């Protein structure tokens, strides 16, 4: 039988829904866009930008060597850029 | 009482059942799945592996991975508040913290799901064989993602969560453990493929032995879930397979148990053998064959050819697959046949 | 690491003069090199004769010297063997043999400077990988 | 019919970030090295 | 009529095994391939598969166990040429060059093709619907892919899958080195087909065993609650659907047995079809995705991904397969 | 060798002829209804 | 609606089985799609075509078909004028609109059945006379179409002939081969290596000739089927229904698709390598040639050079003795091509001709074909799988060979599907087993 919530059919059909969601779905989508276009996603997650993988004269990969001072080792890598 | 009141609400018949098991399942599953999605979209692997691995870096759906932590972290739980990250979300990501986050929240999610199958089975009135059968997925996940790296030097040599990363894992296991030669993996092949076979053949048999219960040429309408009669003919399906193959099922209960048994048994066998590979206790060689081949350079089997391939894999992929080893192989040590 | 003016500065002739290519110029040579050359010369090797690669070191010991813009343009106009003894346009694409090598017909003088610029620039970016073959893949 | 339910929460914890992530992944196609 | 008696027995439904007209080809061809396989697995001498006069031992009596033993494919010098016994100057030359392989695989492919037809045939004689043979087409196509189709496109039965456990693995490894089949979406759909089939097989079996209707005591097997040919269903589909619909949500469950059983057929068969097609189209060197050096930094440095790690492993298989057979730097055969 | 070739050619012809002539000897009529 | 016919929406075209007007409509509508794609694809190819590049470096499969028919090309395959490509696309595209207009009209506007509208176009599937008659008409059309190829080759410019002396060119075909011992000798060669069945046809004379033959065979059979009804042995050996005939053609379309695969993979006559890129065997043979020429120029004696295995490094023998290219290309020694046949003597490759008679255009051709082998990744990276990105290329031969094997395999599945169903519909149990008359329940027990 039916459990009790409003059917999804009647919801994506109803006018109230698309009044609300023609703003919300684009808003989040634009939000996601701005998260990348502002460069915020780079700094939140620490992912290198195309110019931040090496120094201008380096082909050695910045591999973490020590377990416990590792946090500091990554930051000594970012400084050499 | 408040416990009986909370039990009343957790066990409510909704669209998505919750249950007591939901308090464990949903947050852990949602966090495992959210952590994979988060990392494959944004998080690098440049400091753990020297690899790119996010949509943000240029990777596609086949090459994104939440990659394993660097070998130097050992078997560190790599907690956010632990000693390596020290509460820095940025550094935790850069150090591989999403890997343990996913694996651990995933492990507990799988516990929650199996408890869920128990919880729903008891409320509904059925035996709990579906949860029993889910043991095989859990046994596989535990052996490959937890035990296997716990056996090895670090979480680094666990599978990284990604499509191509998983493929590399497959190839590492051929070149290093000669995993195809292990009879416990062979028993898994036979239970996976034999399960596919039983799935295909039982579905076809039922669909091609149906009784005529409607007049429509699309035969699906001719079933009502509340009906009492079998919808296909066990007698006719039996004679057919008796005369085609030699043997045929004659007991519907044994047939469906057998469909449980086979792929469940096989995944459990492959876990066992992975447990062996945690310790490098491989089926890598046959001693008799190596003794013959060392004394007789004209002896050549497909077994000895595969070993040449394993040796090529190891020397050609190890300098970049194991970058903490600072491997430098000068060209002349690389194994290679003529021309190539 | 960036495609800097320092990176894009390669020898012009054999007397020490240089030329500084733009990013756009470098990207042109890379596209033109893939159109005309990469079938035989991908990655700086030479599929139809691995003994002669596009490495700056090798081009320097060629006759005439081919490790600057001049000689590579000249070579794309009138190629010779490694000692400059035989002219080989009959078997190597060039402007002289554009009748039998059609992909060389539509190449301007600017297009030859870019391609040469890309041949000299790429080993600076990728180092031993340029010309090293599948060991460095 | 009620409007907010356990389902409501479930669809929105999957869907809200999905559209957000598709947006972020959308813009990533225009990143030039 | 005497021919009508023969035809009445060929097509009889009262035979313990159904023969049929497809069977008039199936029985001799399979018997020939089976007898020759057994004899060559035990006794064959070494075979010069790569046509470089470096013979490869494959039989038990020549120092192989069940795992390392194979009927070795016929010589690369032979290529796609037909090579029966009578084309050879002597049995000794035939064994050296890989004769039993062609004899076996061609008789087997013929025999299994007629096995498929036999399935349609008996089904027609029994009043059945006819499509079981369509399901069996998925493994048959797969066998066709690795014994016949892949040799055609590559140009030699010597690249056929060896008839042996280790030989099979040598086939998979060299295939991945040459075609990157892990990165090919048609093999991925095959994985999705056999994994999914294993899962669904597991699922259907646990769900039906779960809903079995109490008919026995505890001191006996639940199986003795079903008697061969009862008209009542032995489990409760409604309870099973009640369970599984709550496990996920109700619309993600099957309440129609025929609709569920159709899904059980279609998921592995389609996926195996595609993976047969993947071997069959990689035969013509349309290979899996190649992402080598796909990600680059702003200076132009390569930034490896996992694809580039897969390549380092592919390379190591590449330069070691057929280690003496290449005289020129491109692997075009 | 040639004796074998002729022997197999005869064998193969024999069975192939059983197949074509068997399936022409009224197959559709051989069914239960 | 499904309650009226029995078939569901996903099997909705089965509602057309006994509605000849709508069925005609879908058919004519589908034929428009084919012709539409043919014209549309051509213009796309022409809008992207570059004359200075070979056709096979550009992802073209249609322009190669048009050029093989002798339109657009000059000596050695060079494109000299592109207007004939343009016409072929426009005309197909314009025609598709016609085929579409009639197809849609018959589908939703015309009369659903034809049997009451006209006694000539109407048909009942079980009517063996009318079916053989429709078969006969179409056989006649097929014969005419095969003769149009003859006429284009003999009377209207000819065909491209990669074998033409001085290098391939357009050539008018004056003496088609009519000798039945040659034309039907192809139909009797072995499919296996060094033979090739019909795929081995290696001269336009044999091609043009075979088409004169099937052109005549078809028209005769067409007349024969218009005038006769099926004999009694055929009546009792077949199933006479619409689905049954559809299955018979699926099997045939399948067999043809496999054959098409092998043709474009091995044959370089009706698929000129000038247009389609070298074949697999060819590019490998071209590789061996290229290194022979290079090493010999350095001073090697390619006849007596022994290779690591002991076999010859450049030259060995075949199993029947012929001098062939050495190395792993030994498998490809059945290859034949115009760039290599000048070096072929009666005993195989002639060591003297190798030493003194190799011409620059051959060295250029071998190098070109070696570095354009039909090997590439799904995303069109050219080479072995271990190749780094750089070369955007997959041979048209790979693309054409792989697609038509897929289509062929699925149409064989289609044949098995509709064949068995046709047989069960005719016998009356395609919907399942009658409970009150279960056949097995009346047979005796196996034991
Ligand atoms: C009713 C039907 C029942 C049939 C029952 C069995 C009957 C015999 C079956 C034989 C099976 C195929 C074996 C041959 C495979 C093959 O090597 O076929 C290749 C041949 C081509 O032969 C090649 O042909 C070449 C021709 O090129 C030559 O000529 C050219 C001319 O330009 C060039 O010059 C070229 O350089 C030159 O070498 C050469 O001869 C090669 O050496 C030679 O190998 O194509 C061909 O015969 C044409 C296509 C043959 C069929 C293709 C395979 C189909 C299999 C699909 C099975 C799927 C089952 C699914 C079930 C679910
Ligand atoms: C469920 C359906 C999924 C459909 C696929 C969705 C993504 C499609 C995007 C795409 O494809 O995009 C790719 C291209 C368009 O992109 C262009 O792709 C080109 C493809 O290369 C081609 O062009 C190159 C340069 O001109 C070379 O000539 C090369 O050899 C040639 O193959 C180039 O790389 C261009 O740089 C690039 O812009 O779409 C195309 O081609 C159009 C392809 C349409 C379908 C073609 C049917 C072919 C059937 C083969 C099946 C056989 C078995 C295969 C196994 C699976
Ligand atoms: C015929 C080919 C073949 C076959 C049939 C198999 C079959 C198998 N292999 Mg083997 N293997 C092969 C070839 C083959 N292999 C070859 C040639 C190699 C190279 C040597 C390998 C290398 C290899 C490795 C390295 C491993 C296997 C393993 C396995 C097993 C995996 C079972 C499974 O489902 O894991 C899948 C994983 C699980 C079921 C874990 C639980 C997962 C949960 C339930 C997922 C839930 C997801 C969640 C809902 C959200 C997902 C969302 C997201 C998609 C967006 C299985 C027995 C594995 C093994 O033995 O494990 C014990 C293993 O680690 N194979
Ligand atoms: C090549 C594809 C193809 C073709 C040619 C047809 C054709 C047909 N189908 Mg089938 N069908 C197809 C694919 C196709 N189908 C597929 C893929 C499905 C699965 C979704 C179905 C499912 C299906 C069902 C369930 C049914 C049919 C039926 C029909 C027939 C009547 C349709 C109708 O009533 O339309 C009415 C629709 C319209 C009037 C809307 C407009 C449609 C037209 C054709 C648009 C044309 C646009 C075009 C650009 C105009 C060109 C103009 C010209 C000047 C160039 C018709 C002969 C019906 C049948 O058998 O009835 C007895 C039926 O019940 N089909
Ligand atoms: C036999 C048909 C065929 C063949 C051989 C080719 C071959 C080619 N086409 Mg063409 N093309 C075709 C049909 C074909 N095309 C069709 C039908 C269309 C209309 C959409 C086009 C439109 C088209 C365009 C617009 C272009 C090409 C181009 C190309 C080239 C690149 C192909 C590529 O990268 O694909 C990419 C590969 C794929 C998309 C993989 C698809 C896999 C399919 C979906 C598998 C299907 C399996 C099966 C049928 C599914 C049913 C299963 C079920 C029954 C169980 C290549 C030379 C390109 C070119 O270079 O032009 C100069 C180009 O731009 N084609
Ligand atoms: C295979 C195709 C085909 C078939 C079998 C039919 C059959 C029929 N059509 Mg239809 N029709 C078709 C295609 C077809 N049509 C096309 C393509 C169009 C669009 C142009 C139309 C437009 C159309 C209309 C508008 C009408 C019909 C009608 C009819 C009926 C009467 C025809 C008659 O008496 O002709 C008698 C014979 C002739 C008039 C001479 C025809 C000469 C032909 C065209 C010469 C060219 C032949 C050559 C081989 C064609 C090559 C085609 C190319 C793609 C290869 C009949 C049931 C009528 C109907 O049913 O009304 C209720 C009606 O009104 N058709
Ligand atoms: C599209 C083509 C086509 C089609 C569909 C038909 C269909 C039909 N024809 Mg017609 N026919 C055609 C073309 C066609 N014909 C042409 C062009 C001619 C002129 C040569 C003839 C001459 C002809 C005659 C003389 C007769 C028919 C008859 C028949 C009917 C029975 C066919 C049969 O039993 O085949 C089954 C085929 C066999 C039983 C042959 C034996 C098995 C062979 C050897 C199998 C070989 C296959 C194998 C894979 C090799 C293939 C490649 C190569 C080596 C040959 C049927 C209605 C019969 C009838 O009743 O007419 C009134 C009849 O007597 N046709
Ligand atoms: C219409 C498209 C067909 C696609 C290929 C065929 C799919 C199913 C084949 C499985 C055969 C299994 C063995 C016997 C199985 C068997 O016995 O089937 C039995 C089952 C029921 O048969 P019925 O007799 O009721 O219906 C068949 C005819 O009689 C029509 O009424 O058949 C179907 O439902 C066919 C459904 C057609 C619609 C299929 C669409 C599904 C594919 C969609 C595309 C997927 C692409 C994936 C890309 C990655
Ligand atoms: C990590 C972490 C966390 C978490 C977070 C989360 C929870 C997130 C989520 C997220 C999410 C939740 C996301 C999502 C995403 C999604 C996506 C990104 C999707 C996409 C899709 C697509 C793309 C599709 C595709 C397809 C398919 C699959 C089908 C059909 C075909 C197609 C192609 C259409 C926290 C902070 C708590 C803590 C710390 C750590
Ligand atoms: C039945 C049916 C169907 C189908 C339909 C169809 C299939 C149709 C077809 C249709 C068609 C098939 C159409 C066609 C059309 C075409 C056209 C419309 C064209 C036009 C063209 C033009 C106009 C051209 C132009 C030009 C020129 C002249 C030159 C060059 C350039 C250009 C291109 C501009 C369906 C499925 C839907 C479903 C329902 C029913
Ligand atoms: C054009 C051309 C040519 C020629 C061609 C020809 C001349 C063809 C012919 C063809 C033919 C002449 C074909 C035929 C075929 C046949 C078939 C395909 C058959 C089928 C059969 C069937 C299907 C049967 C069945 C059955 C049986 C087995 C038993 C009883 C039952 C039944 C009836 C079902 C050449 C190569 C010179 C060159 C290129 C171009
Ligand atoms: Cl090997
Ligand atoms: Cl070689
Ligand atoms: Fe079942």
């Amino acid at each position: 039988g039916t459990t009790g919530e409003r059917p999804f059919s009647d919801i994506i059909t109803s006018v109230r829904y698309w009044v609300i969601h023609s703003i919300t779905i684009p808003a989040l989508f634009i939000a996601g866009w701005l998260f990348v276009s502002t460069g915020l996603a780079y700094d939140v997650f620490g992912t290198p930008r195309p110019d931040s993988y090496y120094a201008q004269e380096q082909r050695s990969i910045p591999l973490v060597t020590d377990r416990f001072e590792a946090k500091q080792q990554v930051e000594t890598f970012l400084e050499q850029l | 009482g408040w416990f009986d009141i909370l039990d009343d609400w957790l066990k409510r018949d909704r669209f998505v059942f919750v249950g007591w098991s939901g308090i464990l399942l949903f947050p852990c599953a949602y966090l495992a799945l959210g952590g994979w999605l988060t990392g494959t979209t944004f998080v690098t692997s440049w400091y753990t592996h020297g690899l790119a691995s996010s949509y943000l870096e240029g990777c596609n759906f086949l090459t994104v991975a939440v990659s394993t932590p660097a070998n130097s972290m050992g078997h560190s739980l790599l907690l956010l508040w632990g000693p390596e990250a020290q509460g820095d979300f940025t550094r935790w990501c850069q150090l591989g913290g999403l890997w343990t986050f996913i694996a651990l929240h995933g492990a507990f999610g799988l516990i929650g799901f199996m408890l869920r199958q128990f919880e729903i089975a008891r409320l509904v009135g059925v035996r709990p064989y579906n949860a029993i059968a889910f043991s095989a997925p859990i046994a596989v996940f535990v052996s490959v993602f937890l035990i296997y790296p716990l056996g090895q030097s670090s979480w680094f040599f666990a599978p990284s969560f990604g499509v191509a990363a998983i493929f590399r894992f497959l190839l590492f296991f051929q070149g290093f453990h000669n995993w195809t030669l292990n009879p416990f993996h062979m028993m898994g092949v036979a239970g996976v493929l034999g399960g596919a076979l039983l799935c295909a053949i039982h579905g076809a048999t039922v669909e091609n032995t149906l009784f005529q219960d409607g007049e429509g040429a699309s035969t699906f309408r001719a079933f009502n879930p509340t009906q009492a009669e079998e919808t296909y003919s066990m007698v006719t399906a039996n004679r057919f397979w008796s005369q085609i193959f030699g043997i045929a099922f004659s007991n519907k209960r044994w047939l469906h148990f057998f469909m449980l048994f086979v792929p469940v048994t096989g995944l459990w066998m492959s876990a066992i053998g992975v447990v062996g590979l945690a310790l490098n206790l491989r089926s890598y060689d046959f001693i008799s064959q190596e003794i013959r081949a060392a004394e007789d350079p004209e002896f050549e089997t497909f077994y000895t050819k595969n070993l040449l391939l394993n040796e090529g894999i190891r020397a050609w992929m190890a300098p970049q697959d194991q970058p903490h080893e600072n491997f430098v192989f000068p060209e002349e040590v690389l194994p290679r046949g003529n021309a190539l | 690491a960036e495609l800097t003016p320092e990176v894009l500065t390669v020898p012009l002739n054999s007397e020490g003069k240089t030329i500084t290519l733009t990013e756009k110029q470098y990207l042109e040579g890379k596209r033109l090199f893939q159109y005309a050359c990469a079938s035989c010369h991908v990655g700086g090797i030479t599929k139809t004769n691995p003994s002669l690669d596009l490495r700056t070191e090798t081009l320097a010991l060629a006759t005439p010297p081919r490790d600057n813009i001049e000689g590579l343009v000249d070579y794309m106009k009138n190629p010779t063997t490694y000692d400059g003894e035989q002219e080989i346009a009959e078997v190597h694409p060039s402007l002289r043999s554009a009748d039998i090598f059609p992909k060389m017909r539509n190449l301007t003088e600017k297009d030859l400077v870019a391609i040469a610029g890309h041949i000299l620039v790429e080993p600076k970016i990728l180092g031993d990988k340029w010309g090293g073959g599948k060991v460095y893949y | 019919y009620p409007i907010f339910t356990v389902r409501w929460v479930a669809v929105h914890t999957l869907a809200v970030p999905t559209i957000f992530f598709l947006g972020a992944i959308a813009a990533m196609q225009f990143i030039q090295r | 009529n005497l021919w009508e008696r023969f035809c009445n027995w060929v097509t009889s439904t009262d035979n313990r095994l159904y023969v049929g007209w497809f069977g008039v080809i199936m029985i001799p061809t399979l018997l020939a391939a089976t007898i020759c396989f057994v004899i060559a697995f035990i006794a064959a001498p070494p075979v010069d598969i790569d046509g470089i006069r470096e013979p490869v031992s494959g039989s038990l009596l020549y120092g192989n166990n069940i795992i390392t033993g194979a009927v070795v494919p016929s010589s690369n010098a032979i290529g796609l040429h037909f090579y029966p016994i009578w084309e050879a100057a002597s049995l000794d030359e035939w064994l050296y060059n890989g004769g039993p392989y062609q004899l076996i695989i061609f008789h087997f492919l013929l025999g299994a093709s007629c096995y498929m037809g036999r399935q349609w045939e008996l089904s027609y004689r029994l009043g059945m619907r006819p499509w079981i043979c369509v399901a069996y087409s998925a493994p048959l196509a797969s066998a066709f892919a690795v014994f016949l189709i892949y040799p055609i496109g590559q140009g030699s039965f010597s690249d056929g899958m060896p008839l042996g456990i280790s030989g099979t693995f040598n086939f998979m490894i060299v295939f991945q080195a040459e075609h990157n089949i892990l990165m090919h979406p048609f093999h991925q759909l095959g994985v999705a087909g056999v994994f999914g089939g294993a899962l669904f097989c597991a699922m259907h079996g646990s769900l039906v065993t779960s809903s079995l209707i109490r008919e026995t005591t505890e001191t006996e097997s639940a199986n003795y609650g079903y008697k061969f040919g009862q008209e009542e269903e032995t489990y409760n589909i409604v309870a099973a659907h009640g369970y599984f619909g709550r496990l996920i949500f109700q619309y993600a469950s099957f309440n129609n047995s025929r609709s569920l059983h159709f899904f059980l057929a279609a998921w592995p068969v389609v996926g195996v079809w595609f993976t047969a097609l993947g071997i069959s189209t990689m035969a013509f060197n349309l290979n899996g995705f190649n992402f080598n050096h796909s990600v680059i930094d702003a200076k132009g440095n390569v930034i490896n991904t996992w694809a580039d790690i897969i390549n380092r492993a592919n390379l190591g298989m590449e330069v070691m397969h057929e280690r003496n057979a290449h005289n020129f730097p491109l692997d075009l055969a | 060798m040639e004796t074998l070739k002729i022997t197999v050619y005869i064998v193969v012809t024999f069975f192939v002829l059983l197949f074509v002539f068997g399936f022409l000897s009224g197959d559709p009529a051989r069914n239960p209804k | 609606d499904q309650e009226s016919s029995g078939f569901a929406w996903w099997a909705g075209n089965a509602r057309l089985i006994n509605l000849s007007g709508k069925l005609l409509g879908a058919h004519v509508a589908h034929a428009g799609l084919i012709v539409f794609w043919a014209g549309a694809m051509t213009l796309f190819e022409l809008a992207h075509f570059i004359p200075e590049k070979p056709m096979y470096e550009q992802g073209l499969i249609l322009i190669p078909h048009i050029a093989t028919l002798g339109w657009g090309v000059g000596p050695g395959g060079e494109v000299v004028d592109t207007f004939p490509f343009f016409v072929v696309g426009v005309v197909h595209l314009i025609s598709s609109a016609v085929l579409g207009f009639g197809g849609v009209y018959h589908a939703i506007r015309g009369p659903e059945t034809l049997e009451e509208y006209s006694s000539f176009f109407g048909y009942d599937w079980k009517d063996k006379n009318k079916m053989t008659t429709i078969l006969g008409f179409h056989l006649i059309v097929l014969g005419i179409g095969a003769l149009l190829l003859v006429a284009k080759a003999m009377f209207f410019g000819g065909l491209y002939d990669t074998w033409a002396p001085g290098g391939g060119d357009v050539r008018v075909i004056t003496n088609p081969t009519l000798d039945p011992r040659v034309i039907f000798g192809y139909l009797l060669k072995s499919p296996f290596g060094g033979e090739g069945w019909i795929v081995s046809v290696n001269n336009l004379e044999d091609v043009v000739g075979g088409h004169i033959w099937i052109g005549l065979i078809c028209i005769a059979g067409g007349i024969w089927h218009i005038l006769t009804t099926p004999f009694g042995w055929a009546r009792r050996a077949f199933i006479w229904s619409g689905e049954a005939y559809l299955s018979y053609s699926l099997g045939a379309l399948s067999m043809m698709g496999f054959i098409a695969t092998c043709f474009v993979w091995f044959n370089n006559t009706v698929y000129p390598s000038e247009f389609y890129g070298p074949t697999g065997p060819e590019a490998s043979q071209a590789q061996a040639m290229t290194f022979l020429i290079r090493d010999q120029k350095l001073g090697a004696n390619v006849g007596s050079a022994q290779g690591p295995t002991g076999l010859g490094k450049y030259l060995m023998r075949s199993p029947t003795g012929e001098i062939i290219f050495g190395g792993e290309t030994m498998r490809f020694w059945d290859f034949r091509g115009p760039w290599l046949e000048p070096l072929r003597g009666p005993n195989g490759l002639d060591l003297n001709k190798i030493k003194n008679d190799i011409q620059p255009w051959q060295e250029r051709r071998a190098a070109e074909y070696m570095t354009h082998a039909p090997l590439g990744s799904l995303n069109s990276v050219g080479g072995v799988a271990t190749e780094i990105n750089s070369v955007n290329f997959v041979s048209p031969r790979s693309w054409l060979a792989t697609s038509h094997f897929v289509l062929a395999f699925f149409f064989l599945v289609g044949h098995l599907w509709h064949a068995g169903r046709a047989r069960a519909a005719a016998a009356g149990f395609e919907k399942g087993i009658d409970r009150e008359s279960e056949p097995v329940l009346s047979m005796p027990s196996l034991d």
